[PDB]
């Protein structure tokens, strides 16, 4: 067959919640380990602290998931997004599209038009 | 800021906000927009769906501006300063006129007095003639009709001419600007800028050009900014020596300069400017400004009056100077020293 | 003076005269993306050194 | 009262000057600066090298200009692979969002003077894929465009007609007389 | 061109025309006149020529452009018809609304077409009438 | 390396972390979760910070084991890099 690429990971299902628990930590660790390496690959002018902050928030939005089959789709997406980033397939515009650098009240929203 | 803007002549503007396909409702004219500042004001106005007239001289140097806006949004008009008709044809559909026309050095057909006083005279007289709502003229820092530097004097007299003709002029005084394609950071990283009269010890409060284009955008929406005078300067004071220190730390090159005595350099600089056709950075008055120091004239509004807090030049050295790092040090992270 | 010595001079002045024209009468507008390495349109790892 | 002492008196006498399209050589200096413009533009016209870059089927009609019927070389037009040796980029194909960084990167890497020809409805305004989730609605959201050729595909001759427009634009481009106005 | 053809054509047309043709067509062509545009363009035919070269145009203007060819002749130069607009009946239907003058491609000039809305706005706002108190 | 040397730098780093409940609770036998108030992701960041400071790579199997300061000290001595 054709060779899987450098960070290609075989798609496998989580055995139990302990499996998923350990994989999510492995994925979060691997992301924040790579933040210094992302910065010089993509010439990020922000410091690495901001990059790791964004990694933390992406993981935090899936914090309250209690379904193995939703976590494994999520562990799939991060694996592909990690592989995509580390092999430098995406470019600076894609990585900067990921950093964003709604009205806070009804009355603020009303006065400007909806938002 | 709202969905309704009401102008000085009283016309309402019912706006749809986002994107280049929407309705910004404002028809602007930006004189001097093919320079360095001019793109940032034009991109800001155009990408929010406003019609922008761009008076130009050389056809091929205006072309980057059309990408800013949708179809029919950015209108190019070919004009000359001494062609009053082309000036009048360019401002008469407009509710705001930006005057960004300036030149650091004299030319064989324009003195500093001719491009600043007379150019502003025609532009402002057309603003008065067709009753355009807003007129944001951009002067320089240290502008003074009593000055002796031709730059700071002539841009100081055009300030008074504009008010005398159109009193609601928003007068904007930026400090020396840094940014992409700036004549501040890119010259200190260059190799042509070797001559110098002082020891690069003149001080100023450098300001991001990106934050000045944003400031000019906010003056259009804050109608109360009309008839005011704005000095737009940065958060810190530096010398040319402190700025050049940052550049060397970033490009990793350790640039050097040849200092000359002003009674010697100034005559030569007036010869290079008179014998070469390109902007050489050297001229009799640019040497005179070289020995002058920036003063923030009080009773003048600031970035805070637009509700904006400028960022320091140090945070921007990596972004803009990285093209000038040698291959050995290029892969390194930003200095952040 | 000998034909060889002048021959060397003329080929070098031609290498200079052609070079000097381009160094003077051509536009020079260097920016970050214009000054990047060519890699068919995508930036890659810099590993030629 | 007046701002500066000469105001309201110097205003009477002013030099209203014709625009660059409204001018002609009058002296020796205008004659010599036109002649340099002639010899400069004649070279840009006669050595017209487009990048060998093409995205889809419009490139098929584009490479038919290099073939014996039209023999694009008979006019001095040879396709160079590198953007460093190219004068003109012809956008002959659909610009997807995945390709837009690469089109922009090779355009930036093309030296001055440089021109862009947009060939085809897709590069003009997105064409048949205008309502797609992956298509840039016209290459001029990405790069500035000097001449637009209609058709899907434009015939080999239609592209030649747009290259003849661009050379006619070069031939009327004022280079050395532009500096003489500033 | 080849020596037998070029000398034969050169003999027929004369040296002065030979150099004029080396300036515009860059070829040396001889043929019989078939007609003239409303713009002054001249059309020749010679069936004793290589395929797709038996019909050609001598452009009236020095700054010659392909869009200077009148519509009916645009079909004849394109081998889309064989009967020339001199002998073609559809060039006789009187249309008082037809352009009397020559209307070429107007791009890159100030006569370039500018598009616009041909329709009125879709919603009309109230003209306020503040009745006296 | 020296045990006191490989512990002094940890206290500065741990106190330097933004949102520990209080810098006094750091001891030689303190737990990240029970004492220092660090959740799963905070603890993974702390091992990540420790590895960067000591210029060593901490593998997935033994990275999980470091839930307390003493475990970090023993691993740092065990791994031969500084
Ligand atoms: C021959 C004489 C050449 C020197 C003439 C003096 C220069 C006068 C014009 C100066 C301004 C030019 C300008 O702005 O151009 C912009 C641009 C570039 O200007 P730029 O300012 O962008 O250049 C940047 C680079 N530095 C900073 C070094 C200046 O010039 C051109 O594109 C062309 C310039 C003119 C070249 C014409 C062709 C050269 C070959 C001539 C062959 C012999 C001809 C003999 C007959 C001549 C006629 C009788
Ligand atoms: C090396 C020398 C190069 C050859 C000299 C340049 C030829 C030239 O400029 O002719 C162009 C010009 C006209 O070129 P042009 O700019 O009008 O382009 C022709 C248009 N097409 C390509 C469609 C046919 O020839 C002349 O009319 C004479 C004026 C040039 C004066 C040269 C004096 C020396
Ligand atoms: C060839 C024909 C003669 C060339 C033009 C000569 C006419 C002329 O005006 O030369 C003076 C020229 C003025 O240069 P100028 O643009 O006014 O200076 C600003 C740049 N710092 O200065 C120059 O000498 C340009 C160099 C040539
Ligand atoms: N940048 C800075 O550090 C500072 C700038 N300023 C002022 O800010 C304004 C914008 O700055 P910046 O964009 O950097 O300046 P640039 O010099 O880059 O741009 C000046 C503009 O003025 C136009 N112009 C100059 N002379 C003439 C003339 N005689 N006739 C017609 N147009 C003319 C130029 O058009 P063209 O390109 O066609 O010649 C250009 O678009 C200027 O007025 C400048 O003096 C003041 C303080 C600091
Ligand atoms: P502790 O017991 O508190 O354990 C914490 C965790 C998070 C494990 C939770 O308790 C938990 O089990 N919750 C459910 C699992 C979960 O949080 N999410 C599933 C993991 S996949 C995921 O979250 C992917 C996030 C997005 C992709 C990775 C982040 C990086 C994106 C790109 C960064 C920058 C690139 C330019
Ligand atoms: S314009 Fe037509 S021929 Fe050209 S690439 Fe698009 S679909 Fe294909």
């Amino acid at each position: 067959a054709v060779q899987p690429t450098k960070f290609a990971v075989t798609v496998r299902q989580s055995r139990n919640w302990a499996d998923a628990k350990q994989r999510v930590i492995a994925a979060y660790r691997a992301w924040i380990r790579a933040a210094p390496e992302i910065q010089t690959m993509y010439s990020i002018p922000f410091p690495v602290s901001h990059i790791r902050t964004r990694i933390r928030q992406e993981f935090e939005r899936h914090r309250y998931v209690n379904k193995l089959n939703v976590v494994d789709v999520l562990l799939q997406q991060s694996n592909a997004d990690f592989q995509e980033t580390m092999n430098f397939w995406r470019q600076q515009s894609h990585v900067m599209a990921f950093f964003k650098e709604l009205p806070s009240n009804f009355i603020t929203g009303f006065l400007e038009g909806r938002n | 800021i709202s969905d309704i803007h009401i102008t000085r002549t009283g016309k309402p503007l019912i706006r749809i906000q986002g994107g280049r396909s929407s309705l910004g409702e404002h028809t602007a004219t930006v004189f001097g927009a093919t320079g360095q500042l001019g793109r940032y004001i034009v991109n800001r106005l155009a990408r929010q769906g406003c019609t922008v007239i761009v008076p130009y001289r050389e056809e091929m140097a205006k072309r980057h501006l059309k990408v800013s806006g949708d179809l029919g949004r950015v209108i190019f008009m070919e004009f000359d300063l001494r062609n009053t008709q082309s000036i009048e044809e360019s401002v008469r559909h407009s509710d705001v006129v930006y005057n960004l026309i300036g030149r650091d050095y004299p030319t064989k057909n324009f003195s500093l007095a001719d491009v600043h006083i007379e150019g502003t005279e025609r532009i402002v007289e057309a603003v008065a003639k067709y009753d355009v709502d807003r007129f944001i003229q951009v002067s320089t820092y240290n502008a003074n009709p009593d000055s002796t530097c031709e730059f700071f004097r002539t841009k100081g007299i055009a300030e008074k001419v504009a008010r005398h003709v159109f009193p609601e002029t928003t007068i904007v005084r930026p400090a020396p600007m840094f940014g992409f394609e700036d004549r501040l950071l890119l010259k200190l990283a260059s190799v042509t800028n070797l001559f110098t009269s002082n020891h690069m010890r003149e001080k100023f409060w450098p300001v991001h050009v990106n934050e000045v284009g944003e400031a000019l955008e906010r003056m259009l929406y804050d109608d109360s900014t009309a008839g005011q005078t704005f000095e737009l300067y940065g958060p810190r004071q530096y010398s040319m020596a402190q700025i050049a220190e940052l550049v060397d730390r970033e490009i990793y090159k350790k640039r050097r300069h040849i200092n000359l005595p002003k009674p010697i350099l100034q005559p030569l600089a007036e010869l290079i400017n008179r014998v070469l056709w390109w902007d050489t950075g050297l001229s009799r008055d640019q040497v005179e400004r070289e020995f002058h120091d920036q003063v923030i004239d009080p009773t003048a509004k600031t970035f805070k009056d637009l509700g904006m807090e400028p960022t320091d030049i140090s945070k921007w050295t990596y972004h803009y100077l990285l093209p000038y790092r040698p291959s050995t040090y290029y892969d390194l992270p930003p200095s952040t020293e | 003076m000998s034909a060889m010595s002048i021959y060397i001079i003329f080929v070098s002045i031609i290498a200079i005269l052609f070079l000097a024209i381009d160094l003077i009468f051509a536009p020079h507008n260097p920016y970050k993306e214009k000054l990047s390495a060519f890699e068919c349109g995508f930036h890659s790892f810099s590993q030629s050194r | 009262v007046e701002p500066y002492p000469g105001y309201e008196l110097r205003k009477s006498l002013r030099k209203e000057v014709p625009l660059p399209s409204q001018e002609g050589t009058k002296g020796l200096v205008q004659y010599a600066l036109t002649t340099l413009d002639i010899i400069t533009n004649w070279a840009r016209q006669g050595s017209f090298w487009p990048m060998t870059f093409g995205l889809a089927c419009c490139a098929v009609e584009m490479m038919h200009l290099s073939t014996p019927r039209y023999d694009q070389d008979r006019l001095g037009i040879i396709f160079r692979a590198s953007p460093r040796q190219s004068d003109v980029m012809i956008v002959a194909g659909t610009l997807t969002n995945k390709m837009a960084p690469a089109l922009r990167q090779v355009y930036d890497q093309m030296p001055d003077p440089r021109w862009v020809i947009s060939m085809g409805s897709c590069a003009n305004g997105g064409g048949y894929y205008h309502y797609s989730y992956s298509v840039v609605r016209g290459c001029d959201r990405i790069v500035p465009v000097d001449v637009y050729v209609p058709g899907c595909p434009p015939t080999s001759e239609a592209l030649m007609y747009g290259i003849f427009q661009l050379q006619r634009k070069m031939r009327n481009t004022k280079i050395t007389r532009m500096w003489y106005r500033k | 061109s080849y020596p037998t053809r070029t000398l034969a054509n050169l003999r027929k047309i004369g040296l002065k025309e030979y150099f004029r043709q080396l300036l515009y067509i860059g070829d040396t062509k001889y043929g019989e006149l078939v007609g003239v545009d409303k713009f002054g363009n001249k059309f020749y035919e010679n069936k004793e020529e290589l395929p797709l070269r038996t019909r050609w145009v001598d452009y009236a203007k020095h700054d010659y452009d392909a869009a200077h060819i009148e519509p009916m002749w645009h079909a004849w130069i394109s081998y889309q018809v064989d009967t020339p607009p001199t002998r073609e009946p559809l060039t006789q239907i009187e249309r008082p609304w037809a352009p009397k003058e020559h209307v070429p491609n107007r791009s890159f000039t100030r006569g370039a077409y500018k598009p616009y809305n041909t329709t009125q706005p879709k919603i009309q706002s109230w003209e306020p009438k503040a009745a006296p108190r | 390396l020296q045990k006191v040397e490989v512990y002094e730098r940890i206290k500065s780093l741990l106190a330097g972390f933004d949102k520990v409940n209080d810098p006094n609770n750091i001891t030689e036998t303190a737990h990240f979760a029970n004492d220092l108030g660090l959740d799963s992701l905070d603890t993974v960041e702390v091992v990540m910070a420790i590895e960067e400071e000591f210029s060593i790579e901490i593998p997935d199997k033994d990275a999980d084991q470091i839930h307390s300061v003493d475990k970090a000290i023993e691993y740092i001595l065990r791994q031969p890099d500084a």
